[PDB]
């Protein structure tokens, strides 16, 4: 390559999932007493589906503190730092990721870009509590969830409000940008983007000389990544999948109320209304059987998909430890491609990470040779690049930007015995 | 005469003596939250998605103190949400907390970032760095 | 758990699941065989779909102990046996190493970490652009100044000690933002 740029790229990791809780009482019976005379003979289903049902609903609890301790590992702030007036260091404008807003630094952590993202959903924590606050008064319509709720299921927010991780996320932001950099193993963050490019074969020069068209293109990348969510993008699609997922699988659930499951009819009161007691006791039998089996059907169902998310929730703090707070010999991991650094940010139920990456734009062809044999019979192999002949002079050049170099000892290793096919150069002395 | 929705449940009505339309809605059969805690005597109750009117002249009446939270109704608790501790054992959602020493109503903080007296700035190339 | 779920297993013997009695040796002699099968019929279908559900959650269970056992295969490989250029695996924080130890139904493994209990601040500097433009910055530390000289500093410990070329990288052109020192001949 001759050229390059600097590409973003966003993928979203969920870590939480919505706690459904079921009355189990009040969805297969309703404030009658036969019911729950005849349920009384099956004296073991509730309790172990409320058991099942806290056992899931405490593992989520704890898996988002796992994550809440993960994001401030060992981040160390400074107490003169405030983020009205600084925003941009080394020509990076930030701002767009950062919070705290007002002189108390709390009450508003989400970001233009995390209010950006979250304007697109409203079945949020905040959205089920404003739903649920609406189901008492006003003369619209009906909503689905307080219909829901009125029968025994009920969503139930986090033990952590999502305005405490955009908290956790902008300081762990912060972190990275601002003395003591500990984030970076102590070091500014332009000085740690020429590292990161220079370790794929690039030269120190050109980082030298095209400091601001580096920053240049970061920002460009930062503001598609942040303008490009109103399309189509996969990020949005995997946000929405599991609210509509929760939605349907609550409606399903409802409409099993509707069913006669071979009685005569799907309501209570008219059984009890016009059969005599020692024969009506037969189809609030198959009722309880159709109900307990549907409610045995979708506890089964949660507890198996609450292991993917969890095991989503583990691949997310890892990518955590091991993208955005350190850089680690990996191909392939954070991101497709000649990765450079990570970010994170908070998302409906998950982390948003974007990714940079190098790619580059135009290559010219040339001409290379894998090692060289010298004088004293003694080889030479190129660190991390290839070595060329311009003007007449064997010279070293990277493996990712066409620039010549002098060949000295700081790019080079030796061998006491050259290969059988090195290229001769008995003029080369060192 | 009646109207129903997309499922098979019932929104509307009319009356055929007085021409008049009316609307259907079920009342409140929700759930309460009890916290307790095994030093205490009394109960810390918490009514969700309820104003403490509704409360106190629809569900029952008592003779507790009481206050509105962002979660709803609070009974035998007081309103001490500019207070947050580290380690809660009766946590009820949206960070918020229930505490006994008498129940109080805190914030929940488990982590917070530790803070440096060192500025950001530099001076002559320089920063200020903790060994 | 295991307790707890072996209980709730026996305890679906004593019930009635809409029968008349919750035993099979009481219906033998004061029901009719074309009438006891009625009753046997509920009970048979109530223990098969007890069976059914432990079954299920059993097999949904040992997913989490079979990736469990290899989260600790992949602690053993990479943490005592060896050590990997990885942050925050092993433990939290700067770590050393790590020794395994056998635990009842499972293992227990004991990390050893690096943490600071003094401080020290003091002034430092990225890098240096010294008498032939060239740069030097530091490679795990910093340049700090001591005696009116430039010396170089660990980044978790403070020890000045003299620049040489073993602790430092040279580039052919030093950043704008580097401490111009034209008297650091190296
Ligand atoms: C080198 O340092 C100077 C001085 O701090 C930087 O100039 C500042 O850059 C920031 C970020 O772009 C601006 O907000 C300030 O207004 C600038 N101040 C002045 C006096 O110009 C400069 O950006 C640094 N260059 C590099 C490559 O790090
Ligand atoms: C409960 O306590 C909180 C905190 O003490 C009260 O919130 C304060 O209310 C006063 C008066 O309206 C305001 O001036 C403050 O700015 C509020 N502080 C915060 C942090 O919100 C609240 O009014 C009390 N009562 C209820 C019902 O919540
Ligand atoms: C690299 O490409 C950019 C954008 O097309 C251009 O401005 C720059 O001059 C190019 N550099 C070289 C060395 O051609
Ligand atoms: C609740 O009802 C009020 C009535 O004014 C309305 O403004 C508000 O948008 C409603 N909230 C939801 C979540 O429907
Ligand atoms: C209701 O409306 C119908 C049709 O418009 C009319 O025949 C009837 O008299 C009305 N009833 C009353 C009580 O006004
Ligand atoms: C009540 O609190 C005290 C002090 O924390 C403690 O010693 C005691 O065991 C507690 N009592 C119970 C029943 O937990
Ligand atoms: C609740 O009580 C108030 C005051 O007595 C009354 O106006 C209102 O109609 C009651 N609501 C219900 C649903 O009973
Ligand atoms: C930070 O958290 C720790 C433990 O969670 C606690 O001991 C400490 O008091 C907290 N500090 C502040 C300022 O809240
Ligand atoms: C922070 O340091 C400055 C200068 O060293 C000093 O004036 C100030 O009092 C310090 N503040 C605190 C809270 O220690």
């Amino acid at each position: 390559p001759t050229n390059f740029t600097i590409v973003g790229q966003e993928e979203f990791i969920q870590t939480n999932s919505p706690k459904v809780t079921i009355d189990c009482s009040l969805f297969v019976c309703s404030n009658y007493a036969a019911c729950h005379d005849l349920l009384s003979e099956y004296g073991t289903f509730c309790d172990n589906i409320n058991s099942i049902l806290d056992e899931v609903n405490g593992l989520l609890d704890t898996t988002q503190l796992h994550v809440a301790d993960t994001l401030m590992q060992g981040v160390t702030l400074s107490s003169n730092l405030n983020t009205n007036l600084h925003f941009d260091v080394d020509n990076i404008n930030f701002k767009s990721l950062v919070g705290c807003l007002g002189p108390h630094c709390g009450s508003s952590s989400r970001s233009f870009f995390e209010d950006l993202l979250f304007d697109k959903v409203k079945l949020s924590d905040v959205g089920f509590v404003e739903a649920y606050n609406n189901c008492t008064g006003g003369s619209e319509i009906r909503d689905l969830l307080c219909v829901q709720s009125f029968n025994g299921i009920k969503v139930l927010p986090p033990i952590l409000s999502e305005s405490q991780i955009s908290g956790y996320t902008t300081a762990a932001t912060v972190a990275a940008m601002f003395p003591p950099w500990s984030a970076a193993a102590g070091i500014p963050f332009s000085l740690n983007v020429q590292y990161r490019i220079n370790g794929l074969g690039v030269t120190m020069d050109v980082l030298n000389k095209n400091q601001k068209l580096i920053a240049t293109a970061f920002n460009n990348a930062l503001l598609s990544i942040q303008n490009g969510f109103s399309a189509t993008n996969s990020a949005l699609a995997k946000i929405q999948s599991v609210v509509n997922s929760n939605a349907q699988a609550l409606n399903s659930l409802l409409q099993q109320l509707f069913n006669k499951f071979g009685a005569i009819s799907s309501s209570l009161q008219e059984i009890l209304s016009r059969l005599d007691p020692p024969e009506a006791q037969v189809q609030i039998d198959r009722l309880i059987n159709g109900r307990l089996t549907a409610l045995n059907a979708y506890v089964s169902q949660q507890l198996s998909d609450i292991s993917l998310v969890k095991f989503g929730a583990a691949l997310a703090m890892e990518k955590v430890n091991e993208c955005v707070k350190s850089q680690s010999p990996r191909i392939n991991f954070c991101g497709n491609g000649n990765h450079i650094l990570s970010l994170v940010q908070n998302a409906p139920y998950g982390l948003l990470f974007m990714h940079f990456s190098y790619k580059p734009i135009s290559f010219k062809t040339v001409l290379v040779s894998p090692g060289l044999c010298i004088s004293g019979d003694v080889g030479i192999a190129p660190k991390q690049g290839y070595f060329i002949k311009h003007n007449d002079h064997w010279m070293f050049t990277g493996s990712s930007y066409y620039y010549p170099e002098p060949i000295s000892d700081k790019n080079v290793v030796f061998m006491n015995t050259c290969s059988v096919n090195f290229t001769k150069a008995p003029l080369v002395y060192l | 005469n009646l109207l129903y929705d997309s499922n098979g449940n019932i929104i509307g009505f009319k009356d055929f003596v007085t021409n008049k339309t009316y609307n259907i809605f079920p009342c409140y059969a929700g759930r309460v939250s009890a916290a307790f805690h095994q030093n205490a005597s009394s109960l810390a109750l918490l009514y969700r998605n309820l104003k403490c009117s509704y409360v106190l002249n629809n569900i029952s009446l008592t003779t507790q103190p009481y206050f509105d939270s962002y979660l709803g109704c609070v009974f035998n608790a007081d309103n001490l949400t500019d207070y947050s501790v580290s380690s809660c054992a009766l946590r009820m959602g949206s960070g918020f907390c229930v505490d006994y020493n008498s129940y109080r109503f805190v914030t929940f903080e488990p982590f917070n970032v530790s803070f440096v007296n060192d500025s950001i700035e530099s001076v002559g190339g320089l920063y200020e760095i903790k060994i």
